[PDB]
DNA sequence: ATCTTTTTTTTTTCACAATCCCGGTGCCGAGGCCGCTCAATTGGTCGTAGACAGCTCTAGCACCGCTTAAACGCACGTACGGATTCCGTACGTGCGTTTAAGCGGTGCTAGAGCTGTCTACGACCAATTGAGCGGCCTCGGCACCGGGATTGTGAAAAAAAAAAGAT
DNA sequence: ATCTTTTTTTTTTCACAATCCCGGTGCCGAGGCCGCTCAATTGGTCGTAGACAGCTCTAGCACCGCTTAAACGCACGTACGGAATCCGTACGTGCGTTTAAGCGGTGCTAGAGCTGTCTACGACCAATTGAGCGGCCTCGGCACCGGGATTGTGAAAAAAAAAAGAT
């Protein structure tokens, strides 16, 4: 294992990630284990939405995730939508819902 | 007056997503007095960036960078 | 021939709409609208068209977000129809003013 | 001319996504949106992280900082999830 | 005997309390409050005084700032009396409830 | 029963400064969920940063800190 | 000193370590802190011109919390800058709804 | 008893107090505000002009920076005002060498 | 249509609330001075960030002709919002009794916060190399379309069950 | 106490308008192969951030007992909310006509974006000095209060207008 990612058992980039957490004027230094921490999370939250916007995918009979797939997937999911509460997903639309008071009777 | 190129059924449609059923005559003046707001406001931050990065063309970054200071952030330009 | 009753075609609007993820404003329009303004800011610019759908994308979004809330209004007052009056109060409420 | 590097996180998306759904695709907006996702929420946990140093008077990011950070910024289950993962990442690198 | 037409002595209050700015909640009943609230979190905390305060003038702050929203929701229905219904209308909107 | 220490005419008083004349009489039990909400999501963070700081007393500036991330910036307590 | 040089009354200095230490930036420019001095200076200017103004309508000769708070508030640019900031001991614009008053 | 150092802009908030209103003070609780105040300002230009630096791929915040962040950050006639008194003293500053 | 009588709405005239405000009085924090010290300043060295000049070619702009979907404007009438009445009780007001906040008090110490030691950790560096990039190419996923399967309205009316008018 | 009429309810027949789901078909961007290159990896120096230990004393906290003002529980009745009804037209639906967005194709250069040179500027360190700190003190601004000045509120009574009834 000569790369981070292989030691710290990650997809993610562990070097890029502590590059990146050195040229943003966060802090002076930067502890070894702080990018293979973030790598881990951003991983972590990387899968779970591509769990459900793939989940979406098929319901809608696809191959592939498009923007609609990844908001369905946020808007559906009860904290995916918390933590994008404030972010706009070019192309996603909307999630169907209609009032009950404009239903006929 | 481009403003009005924003047009009735437009506006219409754009509702329509927005789950409303009945639109009073008076909403698409209200609308456009509205969007030309919210457009200024954008704007004006992505020039005052495009400006500053000694540029005479808007990029989309230039946008990205001005609809997260308004706490409106967009997925799928860059950023 | 055949006439539908006011409120089905509106409800089968929202329905097509909603499923759609498309723009909703015609673009040109838009673009117009988009220099115009950013031309009273500025004098000769130019635009990466990717730029000027990113301001599409982030007013429609916009738009059909505030028009949920204007709706929301609405029925708070056992109306079925938008006034201007519901966007005034949204925007009252969301702090934009 | 041969058009100038643009970094990415493509091809780790490109994985990730093969190991939940192993013949799943992605288009070039959904993965434009992916790559702003990630770049986001890295900006506010490192920003977080930044700061609890500045109010602790530290010098250094460690991981501690990226923990408190998780936990301030991410919503309970979410958080919860991500804490155990990234602890379970520095446990298993700093032993090898 | 006598008796004000209810409404008048509520509206002399209102004068009144937008008038000053003194804490309207008992600080007392905050501070047992904050403190059950903090023994969910983590057991056998400590709290500066200070620190106590600052949360009310927020609470307060937040409370009223939202009573302000809640009675415009009432006076939108045509309605003097505020109702539980046009508080969820105004945390709705401010994007608070979902 | 905390939460009952909120009284009916505390929270009177705060809707009067709010501008409000009349009273629903469910209001008072909504207002003190909603208040507890709001502690709830303020005291967990302010004692997520007094947890990191390594004491067992949450100081002013974690109250401050606190605040500031929810965007209820407080000014008079060390902000 | 730096202060006099630019003539201001807010320490220049002192905001020069702030922007360095605060990792703003891996460098920080000579004009930078003077600048932002200066533009510190004129906001606190600003709001102590129309608290004081807010302090003489009250009869009072000392700044208290809530002349700041009547002053930020009634100003129209105050209010938008400093819209998601609590001044404690502040209170609020003394306001009722048209439509509550007795006909 | 011994010391206890703490740092504020309370020495130059009364300089200030002063210059536009000389016979008026100021009380304690109305200074730990203004102290808030000019911190909350102070971290939200700086933050502003760092994000500015960095999206431009410059290492060094300079007045340039400064005068964009207040662009940005300040209102209309509260930003032109802002502008001028800066460029002002850094004017003042660099002829003074 | 007209005339006096009876019922409802409007307008002053009065008694008393609650609230200003005014001049006295004491109390504590605003504000001033004071002397030490630590952070700002001055003077000097070194290297590199970025202003500037020169070159490249991406893509932002203009323009024109053709197709056709979308915008426009007008007719028409249904159901929606608003105006009106009206009735019940959930509200606000104002008693009197009950309660715990508030205050000033003394006593005890958890733990905040500062200091001084030192070594595990991360910056900085050169040299080493394979992960990640653009360039290139293609073919399977899906947008588009026509056709027939399915849906959902709607009015109609046809039927069926209730209320009303009538012998 | 019965039969026939009219109106309300609540299904169902039935075109049929609009849409949903089907394979068929052709375009092109997802995604894989390649090989070149720059950012990540590797091993060595070196300095200081921060953990850990040891001491100082601040500020949080605990039990205590009066003195009120705030909370509480309750009686009473009015103005408010909501249900019920009624009328006019505003807004939805549909059609025929008009308008220009979208398309794709072509032609031109502004200016984005990248390179190389060189130096003015800012990091860095050592020495210096007075601006800003805490500590101490004192005294005038303002909170509190009592006893008039004055400003509204609500209630009968009086006045006017509007409906009502009678010659
Ligand atoms: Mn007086
Ligand atoms: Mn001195
Ligand atoms: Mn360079
Ligand atoms: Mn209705
Ligand atoms: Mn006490
Ligand atoms: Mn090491
Ligand atoms: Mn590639
Ligand atoms: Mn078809
Ligand atoms: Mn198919
Ligand atoms: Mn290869
Ligand atoms: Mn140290
Ligand atoms: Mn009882
Ligand atoms: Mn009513
Ligand atoms: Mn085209
Ligand atoms: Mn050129
Ligand atoms: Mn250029
Ligand atoms: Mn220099
Ligand atoms: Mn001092
Ligand atoms: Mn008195």
């Amino acid at each position: 294992a000569k790369t981070r990612s292989s030691r710290a058992g990650l997809q993610f980039p562990v070097g890029r990630v502590h590059r990146l957490l050195r040229k943003g004027n966060y802090s002076e230094r930067v502890g070894a284990g702080a990018p293979v921490y973030l790598a881990a999370v951003l991983e972590y939250l990387t899968a779970e939405i591509l769990e459900l916007a793939g989940n979406a995918a098929r319901d809608n009979k696809k191959t592939r995730i498009i923007p609609r797939h990844l908001q369905l997937a946020i808007r559906n999911d009860e904290e995916l939508n918390k933590l994008l509460g404030r972010v706009t997903i070019a192309q996603g639309g909307v999630l169907p819902n209609i009032q009950a008071v404009l239903l006929p009777k | 007056d481009n403003i009005q190129g924003i047009t009735k059924p437009a506006i219409r449609r754009l509702a329509r997503r927005g789950g409303v059923k009945r639109i009073s005559g008076l909403i698409y003046e209200e609308t456009r007095g509205v969007l030309k707001v919210f457009l200024e406001n954008v704007i004006r931050d992505a020039v005052t960036y495009t400006e500053h990065a000694k540029r005479k063309t808007v990029t989309a970054m230039d946008v990205v960078y001005a609809l997260k200071r308004q706490g409106r952030t967009l997925y799928g330009f860059g950023g | 021939p055949h006439r539908y009753r006011p409120g089905t075609v509106a409800l089968r609007e929202i329905r097509r709409y909603q499923k759609s993820t498309e723009l909703l404003i015609r673009k040109l329009p838009f673009q117009r609208l988009v220099r115009e303004i950013a031309q009273d800011f500025k004098t000769d610019l130019r635009f990466q068209s990717s730029a000027v759908m990113a301001l599409q994308e982030a007013c429609e979004a916009y738009l059909v977000g505030l028009f949920e809330d204007t709706n929301l209004c609405a029925i708070h007052a056992k109306r079925v129809t938008i006034m201007p009056k519901d966007i005034q109060l949204a925007r009252r409420i969301r702090g934009e003013r | 001319r041969k058009r100038s590097r643009k970094e990415s996180y493509s091809i780790y998306v490109y994985k990730v996504l093969k190991q939940v759904h192993p013949d799943t695709g992605i288009s070039s907006k959904a993965m434009g949106i992916m790559n702003s996702f990630v770049n986001d929420i890295f900006e506010r946990i490192a920003g977080e992280a930044s700061r609890l140093a500045h109010y602790n008077k530290r010098s250094t990011i460690t991981s501690r900082e990226i923990q408190t950070a998780v936990r301030l910024l991410l919503p309970g289950e979410l958080a919860k999830h991500a804490v155990s993962e990234g602890t379970k990442a520095v446990t298993k690198y700093t032993s090898a």
